[PDB]
């Protein structure tokens, strides 16, 4: 089915096609794959506006084609579409930071453009269809619908402007891939990704492979728009989803586990027969006084290595993708670059690191399963080491980072009222990896007041070697389910 | 909690977290405030509003303490 | 001799026998879901209101038999309209004021109105004026003399029912500004029958107090008298929980406050009196006529009476199926014994 059919034999009962052409609200808005897909399964929930699988996608897909946003477009906001779990979420200032994201994200306004007279349509379209909302906290404290009028709508009109849908990706992505990137949790990886065209889509194999070991995923791509990449794949009973944007041949983003979206990866993939250029190497920093394996990912790297004074070693292996170096640093701590191949290397000499973060230090896991149809939401946490740097600023805005580094974890109370609810006994734990597991969801017998195994958490990691004071904190909030979900948060 | 990412900052008591940056504030159990949320569609982006989008979702689960196993997620699992 | 009316998901009104400390009637309305929100109960305690249908209608039941006498659709084709908590019937049983949150809906669009307070005639369910009404109005409710009527908004609008104008805004979003912070409140439920006493808890903070100074944040009590008229606020404690709604008792010498907790209050002090934990969460509160027993309800399926002075809980009377009252309105009335 095609878009253009959909838009006259679905869209067409309610949508008028004005003598210009374009069509009345669809004309007037662009918006990414995932808000064109929030858009369309409204028409079908809230309207009956009756759609099999293949015309859903088509219409989907088409909107997403015509009128989607650049990649520069969809800049700063990328985390939304990623299902990235480490992010921050706001507006640009406080009114509509709390105006317009107090609900789902700000990002999905930003994610958005429209003409002053669609975004006026938008915002009654929030208050008709929520009509509490000007009820709510941050709403009911002001003249919310006067606000909305004079202040609010003005400013999406000024600040999101309709603008023009860019061209669509007109190339064959079709080949070989070499990539490169990491997963939390896990590690660093390399592999390849290989395309292959079929119709208006593309076969797609992803290969991960890490020190321990690889595994090969396969399934079904495309590129939607510009260049936003879509493409889900599995392996035995797993399936991952792919989220990268397509640009000058190389992909950019994150995949993640279809069933848990908060595991996942990032990654950057080039062309095989590219010319010399370096993906990524890992690991990126060197022990000093200490021979260590590092694995360059990159196109046409071969072994010519020049290195620096602190630095000595040589090539072990090379093609496929990855130069395999043995190094090691000797001399003062700090920022040391090599080229291999004409490309340039960075990495950072340390003895110790002079304190450790966790990564993310402030976040949610969701409890679940116990019978229900809603799994459980786990949080992985990652120790990043660090150097104070120059000005020594232990924690400042100029530290050098270090990379994830092997911990012990564990979880506790975060305050004395957590104590005394015994939350960390009941809201769950993290094992050795860093990954934290939630517990049951329902009302716990067990508990005062029969409550959830909810909790207010403190997570606690610990790393190695060298005066050993290495040890950081995250404020983990062990919450409740989630029963509406979308595209975009 | 910009960190917070798909949560509400909308603190009656509120959803993922409450005002005062806990859990203890938010209802005990969670089922005792699930449709004081719902009904009213107080959080419509974390919580199935039955005021308009979602009138039939807690059909079949009027006592929510034994029967919250039959609320649905609204989203059809996926990214 | 009290009784209880009490919504129960999806479509039923029960009578709870406060003696008996039992149901009395289940009564159950068509196209009613997913749950009523503000029954009324007319004077003599035979007849009821309730709006029902996701606000958006209003059926009158006949408490003993249980059929359903009326209907009223507020919503139309063109027009989606929301009662919201918003409905209330006059003291002398005549008359209806219904809130009215509309939405106009065009063919791919929708273009918010007016909120509107609508007045029915109970006994036919005739629609006989239609005036705007400011927005962002909760509870609506009778002077007890039926002269005017009251919205609970961003300010206490003071309404002429018969001109269908706004005469008068009692302060609130403004109340005490040089001491204290934009008071915030939530109520949404109507319970003041006992005490002819509309009242809610409020919260704000001292100006002149570090805002990270937990001092600072004191809770407030709001009453409207809806018989002399009058609304009084003032703080009562330094706020260390929240509750979702009070009560003020018959002799308008009390109000109870609940959620988590239990707390009475002391309104010729404007101090705590003593405060009790809850096996769950709570959402209402009503007195009883004598004013010796504070019912709890809403948030689960079951309605918690306790001692007015010792705040010790008395019994429990659960719904049938233990049907959720979410936050839907609970009242008291009574029938000459
Ligand atoms: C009548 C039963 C409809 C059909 C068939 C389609 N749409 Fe629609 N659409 C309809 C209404 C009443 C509204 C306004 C209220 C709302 O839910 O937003 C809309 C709106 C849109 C919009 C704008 C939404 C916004 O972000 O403000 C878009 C982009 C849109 N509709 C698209 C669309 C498409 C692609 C359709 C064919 C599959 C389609 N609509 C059909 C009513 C109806
Ligand atoms: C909670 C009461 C909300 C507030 C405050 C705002 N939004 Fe919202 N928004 C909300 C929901 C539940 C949804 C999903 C509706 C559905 O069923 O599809 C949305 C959606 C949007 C969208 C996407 C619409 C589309 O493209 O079809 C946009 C662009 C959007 N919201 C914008 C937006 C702005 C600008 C807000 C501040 C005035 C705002 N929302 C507030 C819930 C809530």
């Amino acid at each position: 089915v095609t878009g253009e059919e959909v838009l006259q034999n679905a869209c067409a009962a309610c949508h008028v096609q004005h003598e210009d052409g374009r069509w009345e609200r669809i004309d007037a808005a662009r918006k990414t794959p995932e808000g064109w897909d929030m858009t369309v399964t409204r028409m079908m929930r809230n309207h009956g506006v009756a759609l099999e699988p293949e015309e859903r996608a088509a219409i989907v897909r088409h909107l997403s084609d015509t009128r989607g946003l650049s990649l520069a477009e969809t800049e700063e906001r990328r985390y939304i579409l990623e299902r990235e779990p480490v992010a921050w979420d706001e507006g640009p200032d406080t009114s509509m930071t709390q105006t317009c994201g107090r609900c789902h994200s700000y990002a999905r306004v930003a994610l958005q453009r429209r003409t002053p007279e669609d975004w006026k349509h938008l915002v009654n379209f929030h208050l008709g269809q929520f009509p509490t909302l000007e009820y709510q906290a941050l709403a009911r404290d002001r003249d919310w619908w006067g606000i909305a009028q004079a202040e609010i709508i003005p400013f999406l009109a000024r600040t999101y402007p309709l603008g023009e849908a860019p061209d669509a990706y007109a190339d064959d992505a079709s080949g070989a891939y070499v990539l490169a990137g990491r997963q939390p949790g896990r590690g660093d990886y390399t592999g390849r990704l290989v395309l292959k065209k079929a119709g208006e889509d593309y076969e797609v194999t992803m290969t991960l492979d890490f020190a321990d070991g690889s595994r090969s995923f396969s399934g079904t791509g495309r590129i939607l728009g510009a260049g936003e990449w879509r493409a889900t794949l599995s392996d035995g009973t797993v399936t991952i989803r792919q989220i990268f944007a397509l640009q000058d041949g190389r992909f950019s983003g994150r995949w993640h586990d279809a069933d848990s979206d908060v595991i996942g990866g990032r990654l950057a993939a080039v062309k095989a027969d590219a010319a010399p250029q370096v993906l990524a190497v890992a690991p990126a920093r060197l022990k000093i006084g200490e021979e260590t394996q590092l694995r360059v990912a990159g196109t046409g790297l071969g072994s010519d290595l020049t290195l620096p004074e602190g630095v000595a070693g040589s090539v072990e292996s090379a093609g496929n993708g990855v130069t395999v170096l043995k190094l090691t640093a000797t001399g003062t701590p700090g920022p040391v670059s090599l080229e291999l191949g004409g490309q340039k290397v960075d990495l950072v000499a340390y003895d110790r690191p002079d304190r450790i973060s966790i990564v993310p230090d402030l976040t949610i896991a969701r409890i679940g399963g116990n019978g229900g149809p809603i799994p459980k939401v786990p949080a992985q946490f990652e120790a990043m080491g660090w150097l104070n740097g120059p000005d020594g600023q232990p924690g400042t805005g100029d530290d050098i980072a270090l990379g994830a580094f092997p911990a012990s974890w564990a979880t506790d109370n975060f305050d004395e009222e957590a104590e005394k609810m015994q939350d960390a006994k009941y809201a769950g734990s993290i094992d050795d990896t860093g990954l934290f597991t939630p517990a049951e969801a329902g009302p716990n017998p067990e508990r005062p007041m029969q409550t959830n195994n909810a909790g207010n958490l403190k997570v606690i990691a610990t790393v190695d070697a060298e005066g050993e004071p290495l040890s950081a904190e995250a404020h983990l909030y062990a919450t409740v389910q989630r029963f509406v979900d979308a595209p975009i948060r | 909690m910009n960190a917070l990412v798909g949560c509400t900052t909308s603190f009656d008591p509120g959803w993922e977290v409450d005002a005062f940056g806990a859990v203890s504030n938010l209802c005990q159990p969670m089922e005792a405030d699930l449709y004081g949320c719902a009904d009213p569609c107080w959080w419509p982006a974390q919580v199935a509003d039955t005021l308009n989008t979602y009138p039939n979702w807690s059909a079949g689960a009027d006592d929510v303490m034994q029967d919250w196993r039959k609320l649905q997620s609204v989203f059809p699992e996926t990214k | 001799r009290d009784y209880i009316l009490a919504p129960a998901r999806p479509d039923k009104l029960v009578v709870i026998d406060t003696e008996k400390m039992a149901v009395d009637k289940v009564i159950t309305i068509a196209d009613a879901g997913p749950t009523p929100m503000v029954p009324m109960v007319a004077p003599g305690g035979r007849i009821a209101y309730a709006t029902v249908n996701k606000s958006e209608s209003l059926v009158k039941i006949d408490l003993v038999t249980g059929e359903t006498l009326g209907r009223i659709d507020l919503s139309t084709p063109e027009e989606r309209v929301k009662s919201l908590f918003g409905a209330a019937l006059s003291p002398d049983g005549k008359t209806l004021a219904i809130y009215e949150s509309p939405v106009r809906l065009e063919l791919t669009h929708f273009e918010v109105q007016p909120t509107r307070v609508a007045l029915y005639d109970a006994e036919t369910l005739s629609r006989r004026k239609a005036f705007e009404a400011p927005r962002q109005i909760t509870m609506l409710a009778w002077a007890r003399d039926g002269s005017k009527l009251y919205g609970l908004g961003r300010d206490l609008h003071v309404m002429d029912p018969e001109a269908g104008t706004l005469v008068e805004d009692k302060p609130i979003q403004s109340w005490e500004a040089e001491t204290y912070a934009q008071p915030d409140v939530l109520a949404v439920w109507n319970q003041h029958e006992s005490s002819g006493v509309m009242a809610t808890p409020f919260y704000t903070a001292r100006k002149d107090i570090d805002p990270a100074d937990p001092t600072a944040y004191r809770t407030g009590l709001l009453t409207m008298d809806l018989e002399t008229g009058e609304m009084a606020m003032r703080e009562v404690r330094i706020m260390d929980v929240f509750y979702f709604s009070t009560a003020v008792n018959p002799a308008k010498t009390r109000a109870f406050g609940a959620y988590n907790v239990l707390e009475s209050f002391d309104l010729e002090k404007n101090a705590s009196i003593k405060r009790v934990p809850l096996p769950h969460s709570y959402y209402s509160v009503n007195v009883s006529t004598d004013g010796s027993t504070v019912w709890l309800g809403g948030a689960l399926g079951d309605l918690a009476a306790y001692d007015a002075e010792t705040l010790e809980k008395k019994g429990q009377v659960d719904l049938p199926g233990n049907a959720s009252m979410s936050l839907a309105s609970v009242r008291l009335f009574t029938r000459d014994e």
